DNA sequence: CTAGGATCACAATCCCGGTGCCGAGGCCGCTCAATTGGTCGTAGACAGCTCTAGCACCGCTTAAACGCACGTACGGATTCCGTACGTGCGTTTAAGCGGTGCTAGAGCTGTCTACGACCAATTGAGCGGCCTCGGCACCGGGATTGTGATCCTAG
DNA sequence: CTAGGATCACAATCCCGGTGCCGAGGCCGCTCAATTGGTCGTAGACAGCTCTAGCACCGCTTAAACGCACGTACGGAATCCGTACGTGCGTTTAAGCGGTGCTAGAGCTGTCTACGACCAATTGAGCGGCCTCGGCACCGGGATTGTGATCCTAG
């Protein structure tokens, strides 16, 4: 009998679904071969990125007294942050708003 | 003239969301311009990607894939 | 009816490991989705492109890890790689 | 009572920024984009998704462009935006 | 001794089809190098994003028409698709 | 023996390499598979596009009393023509220089 | 003796810059310039002549279209000076 | 001390190919920031690609490349 | 006596002619990459069916848009001042060019091994469908913040 | 009698407790995509070698940067006018919502065939290398354009 199925996620102690992105990167047309290396890399890399993100949102929203996470959490979170804004600058969160900003040439 | 369906309340309500506080009488009529040509550039290539398709409906995948293009990215509607 | 695969349950466990008692609405789980997708068209493609530029048919933690210095800004890069760096060793090590 | 010109217009700012609601009538809207896509294909239906997320983005873009037309504004000493401080907000984006 | 392929040779027939006088300095011809491999790398990159969009794995003329009609403005997508689909008219013809 | 070799260039009427590029698209990382109208398509835009830049450049060179292109002829070629100023819009031509624009209110 | 109205100069030097192409920035202190900054990233990194030409290429068309657009936003402001401000205003529109 | 290098007056002829008429004396250091912040950037991703080859000198196809990423393609360099 | 056009002195730029040099265009050898001929198989074209979701219409109910009016404050024109930037000249400096010398490292070739593709069997992880219940939006009504002006006083 | 501050009116916002609804999160069945184990071939790591081009240095010429003097025109502040945008009350209108009905076409499935990948052979087009000559850059002189200002003129 062979040995029980051990996911790759499991084995680089990861949620996110290593098999999934290997396929995905197989089956995108991006190189000819694929390492056994780079699924892991890239999930990890995409979790990191959805933990910051969401922990910043939770933030936000725990800040507004809400429990659950909307759009406008989302695009506060991703305003409010110089790195995450220059990624995601070329970016629109339908449903966002967007950040509140007078000029002070303007105030009475 | 469904381009005047775009009001003068509407525009200064957008404008309000800008941080705009006075607004000169003459906006309105660049601002319907200005929207006019962005949603004919949009349309247009979401329409290409319809008539690729074959198809005779307009999905949301389309538009996304135009904006996506054309470096205006949008988030909400499936990439 | 038929499947379309989604990122949810993942978005879903890092929120629950980050945030036990907070949610996400649907419209914010279509954001997370579409925003995962996104980043990683973005990272495949440079690293497919750095592959092409040195004439080379496969893609390494290596092309990865080169792809995340170029296209995450500042400290993000730097945790990041961080993060891929210790899941490879995990995971080589079983 | 009567506000003094300035008031409200702070309050509606203040308003709108703290919102997140479309802010342009959806059956308008839809005629528009509908009678735009005419010109390019005859008889052309459209997702309620489609329309949504056009107008999505129309409203982003505007108040983006809103906000430029503002610092425009603001750099010629003015608190009223006009049609030039469009076009310079325009032409330095490339558009 | 390294080959370097490039398309020097086409860009100087169609300069002596449509100037038979007129030469080119080696500056130039590296900058039509460049809008060339600029060019295609564009067309193809798009006609790969929509034969994966439609869940194709075949690259055709189709796609080449869809990606020139969305990268060429105006009139230079009315002229090219005309250049195009008389070229493979006449190659379906041998 | 077999018939004399006919390049797809010559069947197609273009001087551009059918063959070259069909080479180049297979190995390129775009799809799993090209038809093969593809490259004759690509092969005859490409070609079209040269010869309407080459063209400008030419007529801007005889223009000047010159004889041979320079990328000097190339950027005025391509900044003079709406359509071709906007395919090459975010494009840096070397030793192209700029259009002689001098704002109106300057002038004494 | 004879002296040019302020602006006569300057006119003349526009449309001399404008229908020349050469480079403006003296190459070795660019040269210099480049390596000192690539330093902070790598240390004895060699440079292609080819590349150093690329950047400097680069640097000068960047730096020709801000001062168009730095000149627009002053004529819109009723100047004829450009001001730092008008460098920040065309930075801050452009999204850089 | 090199950022000084770029003297006054090269800024004055790249201001006046850009049709500048009158240049205040703030100038010159707003723009020298620039040209700093520009070229780091560029030189930082010519330098990523460099490393990813595993060579010591940066080649033209280096800094093509890093520019063409940061949307201000390059012509006449091999791409 | 002026505003205006005419005339003038002068520097800068366009134009014509001769010289020369080095880059461009052509010829040659060869080699490798493109063409010819054939086979195999699976991807896409075409036909048929389902049911979903788009379109069209109708009736109330307000919410929002349109219009008009009174007024204040913001845009804009005019004037004056002083200083900061343009223009020009003499001095200094370091950029540009050529020539030489050296060696680090880019680029290529050959061997071989580890690593990634592929296939068959297995199975458990993930998706669709159903359901419940609590987080949220909404409402009424008080407490609070804020704008505007009326009142009071020392000055 | 005036300026400034104190005080007042009261409109808009915020906060709180109560209601109830429908969307998010969890559970169950299934199915297909991920895992395990083994085979095989080739892509790239590593070693070694060559030869190129990047770096360091020196001398010489001269063009460009620099510093300073002078003047003028342009940015900026101040004042006044007036019009035109803002705030608000009243009337109108059509957006929004709920409901009903029809049907077009999007999505899926089954079958087949033809179009593209792969292989072997072969051959000619394109690339490296070498070589010559003429097109353009430069220098010199001259004709012209243009600016700045002095002059004569009609009024």
């Amino acid at each position: 009998a062979r040995a029980k199925a051990k996911t790759r996620s499991s084995r680089a102690g990861l949620q996110f679904p290593v098999g999934r992105v290997h396929r995905l990167l197989r089956k995108g047309n991006y190189s000819e071969r694929v390492g056994a290396g780079a699924p892991v890399y890239l999930a990890a890399v995409l979790e990191y990125l959805t933990a910051e993100i969401l922990e910043l949102a939770g933030n936000a929203a725990r800040d507004n007294k809400k429990t659950r996470i909307i759009p406008r959490h989302l695009q506060l979170a991703i305003r409010n942050d110089e790195e995450l804004n220059k990624l995601l600058g070329r970016v629109t969160i339908a449903q966002g708003g967007v950040l509140p900003n007078i000029q002070a040439v303007l105030l009475p | 003239d469904n381009i005047q369906g775009i009001t003068k309340p509407a525009i200064r309500r957008l404008a309000r969301r800008g941080g705009v506080k006075r607004i000169s009488g003459l906006i309105y009529e660049e601002t319907r311009g200005v929207l006019k040509v962005f949603l004919e550039n949009v349309i247009r290539d979401a329409v290409t990607y319809t008539e690729h398709a074959k198809r005779k409906t307009v999905t949301a995948m389309d538009v996304v894939y135009a904006l996506k293009r054309q470096g205006r990215t949008l988030y909400g509607f499936g990439g | 009816r038929s499947r379309k695969e989604s990122y949810s349950i993942y978005v879903y466990k890092v929120l629950k490991q980050v945030h036990p008692d907070t949610g996400i609405s649907s419209k914010a789980m279509g954001i997370m989705n579409s925003f995962v997708n996104d980043i990683f068209e973005r990272i495949a493609g440079e690293a497919s492109r750095l592959a092409h530029y040195n004439k080379r048919s496969t893609i390494t933690s290596r092309e990865i890890q080169t792809a995340v210095r170029l296209l995450l800004p500042g400290e993000l890069a730097k945790h990041a790689v961080s993060e891929g760096t210790k899941a490879v060793t995990k995971y080589t090590s079983a | 009572h009567r506000y003094r010109p300035g008031t409200v217009a702070l309050r509606e700012i203040r308003r709108y920024q703290k919102s997140t609601e479309l802010l342009i009538r959806k059956l308008p809207f839809q005629r528009l984009v509908r009678e735009i896509a005419q010109d390019f294909k005859t008889d052309l239906r459209f997702q309620s998704s489609a329309v949504m997320a056009l107008q999505e983005a129309c409203e982003a873009y505007l108040v983006g462009l809103f906000e430029d037309t503002n610092l425009c504004a603001i750099h010629a000493k003015r608190v009223t935006i006009m049609p030039k401080d469009i076009q310079l907000a325009r032409r330095i984006r490339g558009e």
